[PDB]
C-alpha cells in the first residue's frame, strides 16, 4: 500500500515557516527504511536534509522511523531494535557535526508495548539509549474502522491506557532509569479515526482522560495525532474550523500548570467519575501563585455535585465547563463554554475564554456526560508557589 | 446520592510535565498533498496553531518511512 515519495525544499520552508510562525517547535522524521546492503542505515539521504537545514539556520529537533515494529508488515523489511538503536548512535553523530551540535534526538517511535515491542524498545534502549534525549512511543485505544460511540464513554476502555503507560515505564526502568517518556503519536482510534466520533464533543473524555492519566503518571510531552490533516481525530477541520478537543485543548492549555498534583474520590468508585489536579499554570495572567486547577470528567447518566476537601471548602472556585451546542448531543462539533458557543472572532483572534464564579462553599455541578475545569483561587498551596 | 467527596494531595508535586506538554503532529502524508503550501500558509490555521503555543509540532507518521528529499526538486 505504501510508497516512496519525494519531497522539496519548499516543502521543508512550508512546513518550518508554520511552526516558526506558530511558536511551535518543530520535530522531523527522517527515513530509517533507507538502508545498505548489511541493513544498516543509510543516512545519505538525512546528511542532505540536515545541511539544507543547517544552511537555512533551522533549529530543528530530530527522530528516525515510525513504529519500526510495523517494518515488516509496511516494507517487508524488519530491523531488530539492537540494529535501530546503531543507526541512532549514527544519526547522533552526524548532528554532534552539525551547525546544531546540541540539536535533540527522539525515539524510536513504537507502537503501545505489546510482547514484540516491548522487546523491540528493550532492545532499543539497551543499544541507543544513549543517544537519545526523550523515549517516544505512540497510543490509541480503538481501531477508527469498529469503534463504537459506546467505547468512547466507556470507562473500561479508557483504564487500558493505564496498563501500557506501565508496561513502557517497566521497559525502561530495566534499561535506562530516569530518561524522560514521551507519546509520540497518540489518538483515540486509529485508521484515521472513527468516523463522526473522534472529530465530535464525545472524543473529549478520551483526549482529557489520556492528558490526566499521562500527567499524572509520569508522562512529561502528549503528541495529539493530529492538529490538522485527514484524518477524523483532527483538531482543526479542513474547512479550517476547530473542533471539540481543540477548544479544550486551548482551555487546557491555558489553565492547568506543569506541577502535577493528585485527585481522587472517596468512597473509592474510580471509574465514572475521573478527577485530576494540577497546579495552576502561571502563565494565566487571571490567576496567582498558589491557585489549584481541577479538571473532572462524568461518564454517569445523571448530574454529581463534587465536594472540595478542607482548607480549600470556601474559596471562590472560577467553573469552565464544556458541553455540546445541539442538536446532536456527544456527536456535536460544536461546543459551548459555560453556555457560550467557543468560535473564532475572526481569522486572527480566538474568544475570551469565560470563566462562571461560583458561589464560595458550593459543590461543583458537573452534569451527566461533561467535563469540567474548576480554578480555586487563592488557594495559598506552598507546592504551587 | 449524587453528592462526592474529593481527597486531594497538594504536599509536593507528584510530576513536573513540560511547558509543552499539551503537543501536537502533523502526518508525514500530508506533504504529499497538492495543497500543502497553501494548507500551512493559511493564516486562521496559523492563529489556531499559536493558541497551543508552548508546544512541539512534530512532523511523521507512517509515511515517514517513505519520504526522500530531493533537492532538486521545485
Ligand atoms: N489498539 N491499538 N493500537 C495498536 C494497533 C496497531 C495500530 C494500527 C496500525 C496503524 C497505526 N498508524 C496510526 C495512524 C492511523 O492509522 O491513524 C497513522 O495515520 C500514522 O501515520 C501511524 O503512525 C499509525
Ligand atoms: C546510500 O544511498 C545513496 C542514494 O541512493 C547511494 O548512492 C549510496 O551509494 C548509498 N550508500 C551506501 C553506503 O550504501
Ligand atoms: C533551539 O530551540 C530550543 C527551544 O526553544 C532552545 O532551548 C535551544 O537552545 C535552541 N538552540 C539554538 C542553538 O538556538
Ligand atoms: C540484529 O540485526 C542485525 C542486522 O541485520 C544483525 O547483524 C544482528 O546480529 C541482529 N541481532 C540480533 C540480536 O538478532
Ligand atoms: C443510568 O445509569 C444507571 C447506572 O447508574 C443504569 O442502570 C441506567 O440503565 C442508566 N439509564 C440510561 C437511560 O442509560
Ligand atoms: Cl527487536
Ligand atoms: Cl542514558
Ligand atoms: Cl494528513
Amino acid at each position: 500500500k505504501f510508497k516512496n515519495s519525494t519531497y522539496s525544499r519548499s516543502s521543508v520552508d512550508v512546513l518550518y515557516t508554520f511552526a516558526n510562525c506558530s511558536g511551535l517547535d518543530l520535530i522531523f522524521g527522517l527515513n530509517a527504511l533507507l538502508r545498505t546492503a548489511d541493513l544498516q542505515w543509510n543516512s545519505s539521504n538525512a546528511q542532505l536534509l540536515l545541511d539544507y537545514c543547517s544552511s537555512k539556520g533551522y533549529n530543528i529537533s530530530w527522530e528516525l522511523g515510525n513504529e519500526p515494529n510495523s517494518f515488516l508488515k509496511k516494507a517487508d523489511i524488519f530491523i531488530n531494535g539492537s540494529q535501530l538503536g546503531e543507526d541512532f548512535i549514527q544519526l547522533h553523530k552526524l548532528l554532534r557535526k552539525s551547525t546544531f551540535k546540541n540539536a535533540k534526538l527522539y525515539g524510536p517511535d513504537v507502537g503501545q508495548p505489546r510482547r514484540k515491542t516491548a522487546k523491540m524498545l528493550k532492545s532499543f534502549l539497551k543499544a541507543g539509549g544513549e543517544v537519545i534525549d526523550s523515549v517516544t512511543w505512540h497510543h490509541y485505544y480503538l481501531n477508527g474502522r469498529t469503534a463504537t460511540r459506546e467505547d468512547f464513554l466507556n470507562p473500561d476502555v479508557l483504564d487500558i491506557f493505564i496498563s501500557s503507560v506501565q508496561k513502557v515505564f517497566q521497559v525502561v526502568e530495566s534499561t535506562r532509569p530516569g530518561k524522560k517518556v514521551w507519546l509520540g503519536q497518540t489518538s483515540s482510534a486509529y485508521g484515521g479515526g472513527a468516523p463522526l466520533l473522534s472529530d465530535t464533543f464525545a472524543a473529549g473524555f478520551m483526549w482529557l482522560d489520556k492528558l490526566g492519566l499521562s500527567a499524572r503518571m509520569g508522562i512529561e510531552v502528549v503528541m495529539r495525532q493530529v492538529f490538522f490533516g485527514a484524518g477524523n481525530y483532527h483538531l482543526v477541520d479542513e474547512n479550517f474550523d476547530p473542533l471539540p478537543d481543540y477548544w479544550l485543548s486551548l482551555l487546557f492549555k491555558k489553565l492547568v500548570g506543569t506541577k502535577v498534583l493528585m485527585a481522587s474520590v472517596q468512597g473509592s468508585k474510580r471509574r465514572k467519575l475521573r478527577v485530576y489536579l494540577h497546579c495552576t499554570n502561571t502563565d494565566n495572567p487571571r490567576y496567582k501563585e498558589g491557585d489549584l486547577t481541577l479538571y473532572a470528567i462524568n461518564l454517569h447518566n445523571v448530574t454529581k455535585y463534587l465536594r472540595l476537601p478542607y482548607p480549600f471548602s470556601n474559596k471562590q472556585v472560577d467553573k469552565y465547563l464544556l458541553r455540546p451546542l445541539g442538536p446532536h448531543g456527544l456527536l456535536s462539533k460544536s461546543v459551548q463554554l459555560n453556555g457560550l458557543t467557543l468560535k473564532m472572532v475572526d481569522d486572527q483572534t480566538l474568544p475570551p475564554l469565560m470563566e462562571k464564579p461560583l458561589r464560595p462553599g458550593s459543590s461543583l455541578g458537573l452534569p451527566a456526560f461533561s467535563y469540567s475545569f474548576f480554578v480555586i483561587r487563592n488557594a495559598k498551596v506552598a507546592a504551587c508557589i | 446520592q449524587d453528592v462526592v467527596d474529593l481527597d486531594f494531595f497538594t504536599q509536593e508535586p507528584l510530576h513536573l510535565v513540560s511547558p509543552s506538554f499539551l503537543s501536537v503532529t502533523i502526518d508525514a502524508n500530508l506533504a504529499t498533498d497538492p495543497r500543502f503550501l497553501i494548507l500551512l500558509g493559511s493564516p486562521k490555521l496559523r492563529t489556531l496553531a499559536r493558541g497551543l503555543s508552548p508546544a512541539y509540532l512534530r512532523f511523521g507518521g507512517t509515511k515517514t518511512d517513505f519520504l526522500i528529499f530531493d533537492p532538486k526538486k521545485e
